[PDB]
Order: structure tokens, then C-alpha cells, then sequence
């Protein structure tokens, strides 16, 4: 409650380590699974744009996890520079870093589900890595995991708002794209209050679903023919301050077929992605 | 019901509780030591032990929000 | 995904070495034998098709015991209690609704307490130092499974069977890699109903070639051709059922050329 954190710095020229405090009411299925999950993914992982779970302790009553110390979520940070908005090489910077930390986790066979801007942690040095890892689920094909509808309402695909019974690795570029394209102009693209409106806000910008465009969508469940025929918008004011090479990565890594979306470990040759330097934030 | 008839079956007969729960307490307070002194914390009751490791107190903001999140 | 397929594979490779148990743990052991681990495996099996348990989390559960009887000693009594606890900690990572405590505990007939299964969860989260994702026979077949023709029935089914029988019986299976295991279940449910050999899509691209597979062979054949008259007969009656196609009354073959 009170020291509900106990940030503790090193003298020995070390890092900073921060404490996570879990409470086990060890009444009734032992530890959380949210724990056990989260404990078991988020050692497996080592990038220098993850969290490094330093260390676990676990007692009779409580767990520690000793966590590195990262300064600043985006979320605040963009807030708080909302005023300026996000300088171009800054944006660049962060994109590069952040799609080869989902790429990596693609390939080390663990799934991200919440890309979250709150879950997205900054520091001084202009570094980013992924921080939340309680819904990430350990796939092997992504014909492993079900379906359970708990990530984030703003930031879900549109195959997984129509009901899916399997995931992909689509989800995690799908909510990449969204955040890339919502530093740039510092408005949420997609504010649904609801999963039905949440739909209807992504129909206006990338024109109605036609069977054209998506081959998998008519028989889908979930799927009604009573949709709007809503126009694809122009992509040059949907985000006006591109530059001429982001207009194709943005579409590219927004579009529907889940096995189109381009992929992370792709999405570093595409031709936008050609002079990335890493500058500091405002004091994170 | 009289208890699902496959699964509900003592394995190996009787056992000795008293032993088993002493057996088990031990080992779950020995669990001390290369990590209460490598982080030189006393992990058991929160209290920041003195060494090397300056920890301190940090208020809810100023702070990611990732660190005081409550399970869900 | 066709992507990250490699990558993956790879990862899988090396870490089959590290969540391994060691060959030969359990003769140390002085109260338990060979015939209370497959008791205990069996029991498992009964369970977990009397809860609906995803076939993923048996396979999880009886590593665990692997890497557990294998760095702390326990006694004859006590083992069922490591079962148990076994089950709750793979059913907590690869279910989407894992059971409750109180109903593990009413599957024992109540010789553990509910504070009893626990405390051993306890024990069990440390000594594997939380490494609870192991690579097993499950997540290697189910890469294999799609190069063996783009639509191929009761063979994605047989294999499994292959693949479970491997638990029951420590001796000697206990030696060969997950990876290995799995290419000698998958190469002899395919030559039991279809009649081609180890495919060639799987021979450059997991290095094993049909001859550094023959030991593996030789050891699955023999349960195969034993199942029937094991002493603990259980999963031959879980995959007598026709959701998995009924291949468990297939007739076995009885001879090889490889």
C-alpha cells in the first residue's frame, strides 16, 4: 500500500532493480496462473528489448520478482509531449527497436497479446522493451492457443474481434501497426466503446471487408452480410505527416489477411526502415 | 456420489501426515540465504535490510505503472 | 508459421538438452521401482480423461517428476502427492481453465489435505528453478504432422498413441531426445497405415536420417507390439474411442525393413 514499491539502485556500478510484490492467498489453486505463466515466459527471454526478470523469490505468503528499471512508458511520455508530438527520428527509433523485439519473441515461440503503449517501457538511453508478459501464451504453431477475448479493447485484430479458435502471429503486428500509426498523429486511431462500434470505427478507414480483399471473411463466424459499404479512406489523411516511404509500411503491416500482415522479422528490410539512429528523450 | 469410480483410487495406502507436513515445512522456511544476502533484503517480512543496495521508498507516481499493477 | 518455422525448430532443439532428466536417477532411489512410476503415469492418464485435460498437459506433468525425482529424494509414500502436484503445475500452464485444488484433492480419496497438495507445489516450483516450459513429444510431432501429405487422416492420431505410450515405461526410453522419440512414433504410424517411409522433407530439414533412428524404432516397436498386454492398459482404451479415429484397434505391423 504505502511501500508498495522498493526501487532499489546499485552502488557497485550496477543496474536498478525494482520490486514486484504478488500476494498469495494460498487458498485455492496455489499460485495464479497468471504468475506461474509470466514467470516461465519471461525467463526463456533475453533481448535487449525485454525486461529482464532479474530474479525470483518466493515465501510462504508472498513472491518478489526483481525486475530492471525502466524510467518511462510511452504513455506518459507521449502526453507529455503531445504538445511537440513525437520528432520523426525519434518515432523511426522506436519502431526499430520494438519490431525486433516482437520479431524475436515470434521466433523464441512465445506469444504477446497486449501491446499496450503503457506496456511499452522507455529509458534515457532511447532503448525499448516490452514489459507485460502475464497474457503471453507459449504457442509452438499457432494452431495451439485458443481463444479467450481478455486482450485490450482499442488495440484487437479484426479476425479477433469476429471470433477466432486459434491465434497467429498477426495479433502482435496488428497492434504494433496501430501504435506506430497513433505516435504520428497522437490520437488513438480506434476508440470503440464497444467490440460492435470497435468494429464499425475500423471499417471507415480500410474500406469494407470484401470478400476481394479478404478470402477467408464470408464464411466467418461472427460475420454478417448487414455491414455497411463504408469507402477505403485515402491513407494521406489518415496520417498526414508521413513521408513518401512510410505510406506502403503502415498499409503493408495494417492489412487483413492475418496471413498477409507483414512479418516482423520482414518488416526490418522494408525500404522505410534505412537510416535509424537512436536520440534521447526528454529526460525519459 | 459415492466417488467417480476410475480416477478416485489410494495409490500406495496409508502414509504418516505429521511427518510429511514437518518434512515439507522445513524445506519451505529453508529457502534463505544467496538470495536474502545477495540482495541483501529480508525478503520474509519487506524490511530493507542495510548493504551494498540502496533501496528506497518511491511513491505511485513518477513511476511505471507496471510495477504496482494488481493481478486481475 | 511458415515464418519463424526454423527459428523455432532450432530454439526447440537446444533446449530438449537442458530440460532433461538425467539417465539412470531413479535405481539411486530406495523405495520406489519402475512398476509404481508407470502405476503412477497410468493414474495420471485415468485423471486426466476424466477432467478433459488437454493431451498437452499429461506430457508436461510427467517431466516435471522427471526433473524432480531426479535432484530431490522422496519417500514411497509421499509420491502420489508429487503426482498430484505435478498435474496442478502443468494444468495452471497449458489449460485454459485449470481445476481447482479441492477437486485434485477429491481425486485422491482424500488422503491428501487441501493445505497437503499444496506446500509440495511449493516445493516442486523451486528445485526446477521455474522452468516450467519443457519441449516434449506433443510440441515435435506437431511440426512433423505437416509435411506428411497436405490431407492425411488416422495419422496425426496414431502417432500421438506412439507418443503416449512412450511415458508409461522409464525403460528405455529415458535416453533418447523428445526429438528423436517423436520422428520414430511418426515414421512407424506412417509405415503402419500408409506405407511410405521417413519422408524426405524431414530428413534435411531435422538432420536425423531413417539409420540414426533405428534404435528408437526397435525400442517403440516392441510396445507397440506389447500394448495389449501391458499392466496398466489405459491409454489404448483413452484412444479406443473415435475421436482420434479409433486407431487403437488397428492391428499392429509385424516386421520392418529399415
Amino acid at each position: 500500500t504505502y511501500g508498495v514499491v522498493y526501487k532499489a539502485r546499485n552502488k557497485l556500478t550496477g543496474e536498478v532493480v525494482a520490486l514486484k510484490k504478488i500476494r498469495l492467498d494460498t487458498e485455492t489453486e496455489g499460485v495464479p496462473s497468471t504468475a506461474i505463466r509470466e514467470i516461465s515466459l519471461l525467463k526463456e527471454l533475453n533481448h535487449p528489448n525485454i525486461v529482464k526478470l532479474l530474479d525470483v523469490i518466493h515465501t510462504e505468503n508472498k513472491l518478489y520478482l526483481v525486475f530492471e528499471f525502466l524510467h518511462q512508458d510511452l504513455k506518459k511520455f507521449m502526453d507529455a509531449s503531445a504538445l511537440t508530438g513525437i520528432p520523426l527520428p525519434l518515432i523511426k527509433s522506436y519502431l526499430f527497436q520494438l519490431l525486433q523485439g516482437l520479431a524475436f519473441c515470434h521466433s523464441h515461440r512465445v506469444l504477446h497479446r497486449d501491446l499496450k503503449p503503457q506496456n511499452l517501457l522507455i529509458n534515457t538511453e532511447g532503448a525499448i522493451k516490452l514489459a507485460d508478459f502475464g497474457l503471453a501464451r507459449a504457442f509452438g504453431v499457432p494452431v495451439r492457443t485458443y481463444t479467450h477475448e481478455v486482450v485490450t479493447l482499442w488495440y484487437r485484430a479484426p479476425e479477433i474481434l469476429l471470433g477466432c479458435k486459434y491465434y497467429s502471429t498477426a495479433v502482435d503486428i496488428w497492434s504494433l501497426g496501430c501504435i506506430f500509426a497513433e505516435m504520428v498523429t497522437r490520437r488513438a486511431l480506434f476508440p470503440g466503446d464497444s467490440e460492435i462500434d470497435q468494429l464499425f470505427r475500423i471499417f471507415r478507414t480500410l474500406g469494407t471487408p470484401d470478400e476481394v480483399v479478404w478470402p477467408g471473411v464470408t464464411s466467418m463466424p461472427d460475420y454478417k452480410p448487414s455491414f455497411p459499404k463504408w469507402a477505403r479512406q485515402d491513407f494521406s489523411k489518415v496520417v498526414p505527416p508521413l513521408d513518401e516511404d512510410g505510406r506502403s509500411l503502415l498499409s503493408q503491416m495494417l492489412h487483413y489477411d492475418p496471413n498477409k500482415r507483414i512479418s516482423a522479422k520482414a518488416a526490418l528490410a522494408h525500404p522505410f526502415f534505412q537510416d535509424v539512429t537512436k536520440p534521447v528523450p526528454h529526460l525519459r | 456420489e459415492h466417488p467417480k469410480p476410475s480416477a478416485c483410487r489410494n495409490l500406495f495406502g496409508p502414509v504418516d501426515h505429521e511427518e510429511l507436513t514437518r518434512d515439507l515445512e522445513k524445506h519451505c522456511r529453508d529457502m534463505e540465504e544467496a538470495s536474502q544476502r545477495k540482495w541483501n533484503f529480508d525478503f520474509q517480512n519487506h524490511k530493507p535490510l542495510e548493504g551494498k543496495y540502496e533501496w528506497q521508498e518511491v511513491e505511485k507516481g513518477s513511476l511505471p505503472e507496471f510495477y504496482y499493477r494488481p493481478p486481475r | 508459421v511458415p515464418d519463424y518455422h526454423e527459428d523455432i525448430h532450432t530454439y526447440l532443439r537446444e533446449m530438449e538438452v537442458k530440460c532433461k532428466p538425467k539417465v539412470g536417477y531413479m535405481k539411486k532411489q530406495p523405495d520406489i521401482t519402475n512398476s509404481m512410476r508407470a502405476i503412477l503415469v497410468d493414474w495420471l492418464v485415468e485423471v486426466g480423461e476424466e477432467y478433459k485435460l488437454q493431451n498437452e498437459t499429461l506430457h508436461l506433468a510427467v517431466n516435471y517428476i522427471d526433473r524432480f525425482l531426479s535432484s530431490m529424494s522422496v519417500l514411497r509414500g509421499k509420491l502420489q502427492l508429487v503426482g498430484t502436484a505435478a498435474m496442478l503445475l502443468a494444468s495452471k500452464f497449458e489449460e485454459i481453465y485449470p481445476p481447482e485444488v479441492a477437486e485434485f484433492v477429491y481425486i485422491t480419496d482424500d488422503t491428501y489435505t487441501k493445505k497437503q497438495v499444496l506446500r509440495m507445489e511449493h516445493l516442486v516450483l523451486k528445485v526446477l528453478t521455474f522452468d516450467l516450459a519443457a519441449p516434449t513429444v506433443n510440441q515435435f510431432l506437431t511440426q512433423y504432422f505437416l509435411h506428411q501429405q497436405p490431407a492425411n487422416c488416422k495419422v496425426e492420431s496414431l502417432a500421438m498413441f506412439l507418443g503416449e505410450l512412450s511415458l508409461i515405461d522409464a525403460d528405455p526410453y529415458l535416453k533418447y531426445l523428445p526429438s528423436v522419440i517423436a520422428g520414430a512414433a511418426f515414421h512407424l504410424a506412417l509405415y503402419t497405415v500408409t506405407g511410405q517411409s521417413w519422408p524426405e522433407s524431414l530428413i534435411r530439414k531435422t538432420g536425423y536420417t531413417l539409420e540414426s533412428l533405428k534404435p528408437c524404432l526397435m525400442d517403440l516397436h516392441q510396445t507397440y507390439l506389447k500394448a495389449p498386454q501391458h499392466a496398466q492398459q489405459s491409454i489404448r482404451e483413452k484412444y479406443k474411442n473415435s475421436k482420434y479415429h479409433g486407431v487403437s484397434l488397428l492391428n499392429p505391423p509385424e516386421t520392418l525393413n529399415l
